[PDB]
């Protein structure tokens, strides 16, 4: 149409001029628009530097740049904002940080044009650590907050504390996550943290297999809304959890000492044909986590 | 767009 | 220590043990070599696997497991060491693989060609262990299609760096015609219009 | 004497009776009236009902709308997800579900088309791939079209339209009304006068007959009264017909044979106000001034007695029974009359036995709707221009827990939504499948019972401006809300909500919801599981002995409630089906959704073995005995899964 | 990187100041 | 029992899958038949399902036996089950993108659960696809890549923030996920969804 030549004739004009000031009160125009897929499709050089500039210090313009790289298939780009911005001194909860890490992750998995392998998977693995310790410190901060032996006075100290900035493992570990007898998330952070220690990972997992069968067995004996578990059956939830979580490493999940021990514990706290329980439930739980046959039979032997 | 109204061959059996 | 830390020490590192790869009471001494020469084939297989360090750092490698599964695999004591050797090289699985196929056809000159060749060693080695999945993933990675593409115009690429690394190209796709399950994937990519767009004949 | 699952099935079987022994509608809208309500507030957590989304009318038929010249009109086809517009002689479908809707239209009519309807098909007529017959209705003919409604493949069911050759003069009686049976007879009504028609139609070309006909069920001498039709109303589990005049006549026909309608009762307002007035209490709000506005159908699977409610324009509901001398019935007679709520819809909220029959906060009722088991929308009309929707629901959880029978009243949950000003009402329509807990009067409108087999009903809202979704919501929905305000809040704000819970439904259905919440049932989702969980652990009770014998704890009698509920469909089924070697009685999607909510059921009580009572190994006599019970319905439960497990590999 | 110091903390279950 | 396995074996190992699976199938023995023929569908599940192709034949093959093992009541552990009516969903969905069919194909890829589109879903997604089968995750590229060209087309057709927001989702997913050529196909999403706005 001629009607849609003259907007073509317009939007040349405006698209190719060198006033970079004009395009900057044109691309804040834009948005107090809502034209937000108009800013997107500019192809000129003016437009990277505003949202470069505005992302330094509004979360909510990082991303439209994240958004912008990703329409344009620039993924690594986008992750390498996404990243940056999740390691930020800018005030972003938590959750949000989860999220930018997440979607870090996904955009530094697939190759883009022009960037490297190395350094997709340099990004990559760096987002990927994050991710697993704001995913502790999310799930730390849930449970400590709901966590009744806590005063409500350090809640709060605690909450704006954790509900920001991702916190180093050992700040997680020594004034939060040990202190609660946590030992779930101290395990996790462990695996996160490539703890190479094979007793206090063994004592750890001791302590998590009884405190586990000691909430099953008192909500046994309360029923309390519905029927609760059999102990066991609690206990192999909580290896379950850690199981999928951990990703099966060999240092924090040693099937070499473990499987004795929930075998053991089978034994010392009667979770067997006593109770209804089949018999043969540690050996159904390892096979069934993933554990080869090859090995399970290496240990009963 | 006017609905295209496929015929009674198919509409009504046998 | 520095597998994947900083790409600066290994270099220094790597190069000494091609070399000294290449240059080489005896039954002791023959456990402990062979034992680190397995050793020190995994930590490159890694290193692969995750794309770290620059193109010439990840060609090193190339060459050193270019000769341990030429040379040192290729008789009870073949069969465990060839059968542990494949192992590891499906530990990985496509992880690995698609690092070495994105290396082919590449920027530089010297990684292409190794990354190239080193398939070759990959493949033969399989075989020795009627099908192979080394040759599968190749097809899932969309490696053998674009192989095939740029069979055309090789007159123009043909002691020339580029004269050696055609002859890698050839040389890989004539192993893959020698198995049965090969003509299948191999045939499908349509090589006979591919080579009479090039004019070579 | 009895092993373990044997002595759970025994449980189940009696549960299910239990269930199945919910009031009928007969026996709680007894001879007499009532005014009981309890009113919410929209945007409470316990709020029977509220708005889910809306879909805007697409922007093409705003256009053409306005290019009207005389006549256009709305509608709605609830049923599959359509809705329609007409402009003069032209006609557009559009399905509402879809964000970018195509316009299906159909232009070929000659003249103003009057009224629309979508019908079953007559069967044996057209291919099977034929779901819906379309008739249109014009000042000059009924035109019948072939519709496809096949559910390619996403959201909506794909619509096409087929021509059938099949056409019959108007006549001079308008047509506004058009209503169809499950078999797919089409009958007519409008505003000319109160006479019904119908349209016949056959696949063969006759010499003698035609392949498309119209008859005059009524038959009317000289000597006629000024009096038209205000709707057409179908109950095809009795073969009945009924029509309301704009005098407020009710007049039903019975369908004595498949091409037979015959007048059988006519009843008239003054009939309606003798009987009322012959009942104890008399009221401003009928009189021979007051119009009724609506009927709606009760079938006989909801009620044996109570065949129709009336809604009068003063927000009255009155619900009429009807006999046989001896089948069709002879006599029509006001029996209980339902009367308007007090409370009026507010911006704040405000401070909260006789009967009250003056309230005038329906009043005026220009349109009304009643579902099965008794959802009730009243479009209120105040203002002349924004309609205020007044919904409510039988008080299930009340009407359950009342004993003794004497006791029972129409106990009900109400509300008032508002969508946002401007926009009229026009129907109001069912979307979801209809409701049913059981297939006789007892047990019908257990909504308890159903919440984990059926999908909560959902309805379809036509206003000039879109249709917005209205949702009804369970049991499990308003006391995973309820939780959710209990999170942040205080340790004995909990006992405090949960006895809310109690003080209606009761403790045993209070305790059976708190478990279904924490196995993942309702509407941070884990903050209220876990409360959940907490309450079925702190307020679960406890075994005791009665006056051997011993009476087991709440938490007990939820489990086997919870878990009857969950198997209710297939418990007493067949398993299979034989013609010759064939079928599954149950569908094979079915099973692994009721299997997966079982062993999520499973799975809650193994992990929380330690805390839940009477789990763990255990006066004495009472705790074993509670011991033992939870350990056969546990036993059942696996029990339960594995025979699952066995017929979905059979027929795999 | 991990470092697990018992030595010296801050009460979990005791208020600030 | 153990002679046509036996036959059947030794097709299998000389790569005629097609095969082995007939006859594993000839013995009822659906561990080994849903095994294989989850290796003969991942490789076809984005292809253009075309007259006589190898994708028809070959899902013709598996509803034939779809039908016989639900008729049957017939089923391998959940694993090897699981995955192969999975890929059977997605093969649809794929021969429903492919013949413009937008709105049938998003249903489809909506029940799947596969792919989140609520924020508030990727965290559970995300771990699923953690234990998926390796046939699965290995189409994970194309599926995303078609799901977002399905909402890619919906928007050039309120209903725009709501592809806006699951635009984002499939972005957020994908970037938490590390698949098969992750590099072009995040870039590609984002891409989309920057000209959505």
């Amino acid at each position: 149409t001629l009607a849609a030549t003259k907007r073509m004739e317009a939007y040349n004009v405006v698209n190719d001029s060198s006033d970079e000031v004009f395009h900057f009160d044109l691309y804040e125009w834009y948005i107090e628009k809502g034209w937000t897929d108009r800013i997107l499709s500019i192809d000129s050089p003016h437009v990277i530097t505003y949202l470069q500039r505005l992302a330094e210090t509004d979360f909510r313009h990082a991303e439209l740049l994240c958004r912008f790289y990703t329409t344009r298939s620039r993924f690594f780009e986008a992750a390498q904002v996404q990243t940056n911005l999740a390691k930020s001194d800018l005030n972003i909860s938590l959750k949000d940080r989860i999220i930018l890490l997440s979607r870090a992750k996904g955009n530094a998995s697939v190759n883009t044009i022009g960037i490297s392998r190395q350094q997709q998977q340099q990004l990559n693995h760096e987002a990927s650590e994050l991710l697993e310790i704001a995913h502790i410190q999310d799930d730390l901060l849930e449970r400590l907050v709901a966590d009744p032996r806590i005063p409500e006075e350090r809640k709060a100290e605690i909450e704006e504390f954790l509900d920001g900035p991702i916190r180093t493992l050992t700040d997680l570990f020594n004034d939060y996550a040990d202190q609660a007898n946590y030992y779930d998330l101290c395990l996790l952070i462990f695996h996160a943290a490539d703890f190479h220690n094979p007793r206090t990972i063994l004592d750890t997992w001791n302590n998590l297999i009884n405190q586990s069968h000691f909430e099953a067995e008192q909500r046994r004996e309360y029923w309390p809304i519905a029927e609760p578990p059999l102990p066991y059956v609690y206990v192999s939830q909580q290896i379950q959890l850690i199981a999928h979580r951990t990703s099966l490493d060999s240092l924090i999940f040693p099937v070499n000492s473990l499987l004795p021990v929930v075998c053991a514990y089978a034994i010392n706290n009667g979770q067997d044909a006593s109770i209804g329980a089949d018999p043969c439930w540690p050996i159904q739980l390892f096979l069934n986590l993933g554990v080869p046959h090859a090995l399970v039979v290496q240990v009963l032997e | 767009r006017k609905a295209k109204l496929l015929p009674m061959e198919e509409a009504l059996l046998p | 220590a520095f597998s994947s830390l900083k790409s600066d020490e290994a270099f220094e590192l790597a190069r000494v043990a091609k070399v000294l790869l290449w240059k080489l009471e005896q039954f002791t001494v023959g456990n402990l070599i062979g034992d680190k020469l397995f050793q020190l084939f995994q930590l490159c297989l890694s290193a692969i696997s995750q794309c770290s360090g620059t193109p010439e750092l990840r060609s090193l490698y190339y060459s050193i497991c270019y000769r341990y599964l030429t040379a040192v695999v290729d008789t009870r004591s073949v069969t465990n060491a060839r059968a542990r050797t494949l192992k590891a090289i499906t530990l990985y699985g496509d992880r690995l693989l698609n690092v070495i196929c994105d290396d082919a056809y590449g920027s530089d000159t010297t990684c292409q060609t190794a990354a190239m060749i080193l398939l070759n060693a990959l493949v033969h080695t399989s075989r020795a262990s009627v099908d192979c999945p080394i040759i599968d993933a190749l097809n899932r990675l969309n490696f053998i299609g674009v192989l095939v593409d740029s069979l055309k115009e090789i007159l123009n690429e043909w002691a020339s760096p580029s004269q050696q690394y055609t002859s890698a190209k050839l040389a890989l796709l004539l192993q893959l015609c020698q198995t049965r399950q090969g003509a299948k994937y191999v045939l499908q990519a349509n090589l006979f219009r591919a080579l009479e767009q090039s004019g070579v004949f | 004497d009895l092993p373990p699952v044997a002595k759970a099935a025994q449980v189940v079987n009696q549960t299910l009776q239990l269930d199945d022994s919910y009031p009928d509608l007969d026996s709680y809208c007894r001879p007499g009236a009532s005014s009981d309500y309890e009113m919410q507030s929209s945007d409470s957590s316990w709020a029977p009902f509220h708005v889910v989304r809306h879909h805007n009318i697409p922007d093409k038929v705003f256009e053409h709308l306005n290019a009207g010249e005389v006549f256009t009109k709305l509608g709605l086809f609830a049923e599959i997800g359509y809705a329609w517009a007409s402009i003069d002689s032209s006609l557009f479908l559009w399905d509402y579900t879809h964000p970018n809707p195509e316009l299906i239209g159909y232009e070929e009519a000659t003249h103003t088309i009057t009224a629309v309807a979508l019908v079953p098909p007559k069967p044996g007529v057209f291919v099977k791939t034929i779901t819906h017959v379309l008739v249109v209705a014009t000042t000059s003919e009924i035109i019948l079209l072939g519709v496809s409604a096949t559910p390619t493949p996403s959201g909506s069911k794909s619509l096409t339209l087929y021509s059938t050759r099949m056409s019959v003069h108007r006549g001079g009686s308008d047509v506004s009304f058009i209503v169809g049976t499950k078999d797919g007879r089409i009958f007519l009504g409008g505003e000319s006068d109160t006479d019904i028609h119908e349209i016949f139609y056959q696949q063969e070309e006759r010499w003698f007959s035609s392949r498309c006909g119209k008859i005059n069920h009524s038959h009317p001498f000289g000597s006629r009264q000024q009096e038209w039709l205000r709707g057409l109303y179908v109950d095809d589990t009795r073969n009945l017909l009924y029509s309301l005049s704009n005098r407020s006549t009710i007049r039903t026909y019975h369908m004595e044979g498949p091409e037979k309608l015959t007048k059988v009762i006519e009843k008239d307002k003054t009939s309606c106000l003798r009987d009322f007035a012959h009942m104890a209490d008399s009221s401003p709000l009928f009189t021979d001034k007051t119009n009724i506005v609506a009927l709606s159908p009760i079938p006989a699977t909801e009620a044996s007695k109570l065949h129709l409610m009336a809604l009068t324009d003063t927000g009255c509901r009155l619900f009429l029974s009807a006999t046989s001398s001896a089948l069709a019935p002879q006599s029509m007679q006001l029996q209980f009359v339902k009367f308007p709520p007090r409370e009026s819809p507010t911006r704040i909220r405000t401070l909260n036995s006789q009967l009250d029959k003056t309230s005038r906060a329906l009043d005026p009722s220009a349109l009304g709707f009643r579902f099965s088991p008794g959802y009730f929308f009243d479009v209120v009309r105040k203002h002349p221009n924004q309609d205020m929707l007044f919904v409510s629901a039988p008080d299930t959880g009340r009407i359950k827990v009342t004993q003794p029978a004497s006791a029972l009243k129409y106990f009900e949950q109400g509300t008032w939504i508002e969508l946002e000003n401007g926009n009229r009402t026009i129907e109001i329509g069912l979307t979801t499948a209809p409701f049913a807990a059981a297939k006789q009067p007892l047990g019908f409108g257990n909504e308890l019972a159903v919440q984990f087999d059926q999908v909560p009903g959902e309805f379809a809202v036509l206003t000039n401006t879109g249709v917005h979704i209205v949702r009804r919501r369970r049991l499990v929905d308003i006391f995973a809300k309820a939780l959710g305000n209990c999170v942040s809040a205080s340790d004995d704000a909990l006992e405090r909500e949960v006895r809310k819970f109690i003080n209606q439904y009761g403790r045993v259905e209070t305790i059976a919801a708190a478990l279904a919440v924490a196995c993942g049932q309702g509407s941070m989702d884990r903050n209220t599981e876990n409360l959940a969980r907490a309450a079925f652990i702190e307020y679960g009770g406890q075994p005791r002995l009665a006056a051997e014998s011993v009476r087991l704890s709440s938490r007990h009698d939820a489990l086997a409630l919870y878990l009857t509920r969950l198997v209710r469909t297939l418990w007493k089924a067949k398993v299979v089906q034989v013609g010759s070697g064939s079928d599954i009685s149950s569908t094979i999607p079915t099973l692994v959704t009721i299997q997966e909510n079982v062993e999520r059921l499973r799975n809650f009580l193994e992990a929380n073995k330690s805390t839940i009572q009477g789990l763990a190994p255990p006066e004495d006599i009472a705790n074993q005995k509670e011991h033992q019970a939870l350990h056969a319905l546990q036993k059942l439960m696996e029990s339960i899964s594995e025979g699952i497990s066995f017929v979905l590999m059979l027929f795999d | 990187k991990l470092v697990i110091n018992k030595d010296m903390r801050t009460d979990l279950f005791s208020p600030p100041n | 029992k153990p002679i046509i396995n036996k036959v059947a074996s030794v097709a299998e190992n000389k790569g005629l899958f097609e095969e082995a699976a007939k006859l594993y199938d000839l013995a009822k023995n659906a561990d080994k038949v849903l095994e294989l023929m989850n290796k003969l569908l991942s490789p076809v599940v984005p292809q253009i399902s075309a007259p006589q192709s190898n994708k028809e034949r070959l899902k013709n093959m598996a509803l034939s036996i779809a039908e016989r093992y639900r008729a049957q009541g017939i089923s391998a552990n959940k694993f090897v089950d699981s995955t192969f009516y999975l890929l059977l969903d997605l093969i649809t969905f794929f021969d429903e993108y492919h013949s413009g069919h937008i709105d049938r194909a998003f249903d489809i890829i909506e029940r799947l659960k596969l792919v989140p589109l609520n924020q508030e879903s990727v965290e559970e997604r995300v771990a699923a696809f953690r234990n998926f089968s390796d046939e699965i995750r290995h189409n994970l590229s194309e599926v995303l890549l078609a799901t977002m060209n399905i909402l890619f087309t919906q928007f050039k057709r309120d209903r725009d923030s709501q592809l806006r927001s699951q635009a984002r989702t499939l972005i957020t997913f994908a970037g938490m996920i590390p698949y098969r050529t992750s590099g072009d196909t995040n870039a590609r999403l984002v891409q989309m969804e920057v000209l959505m706005n």
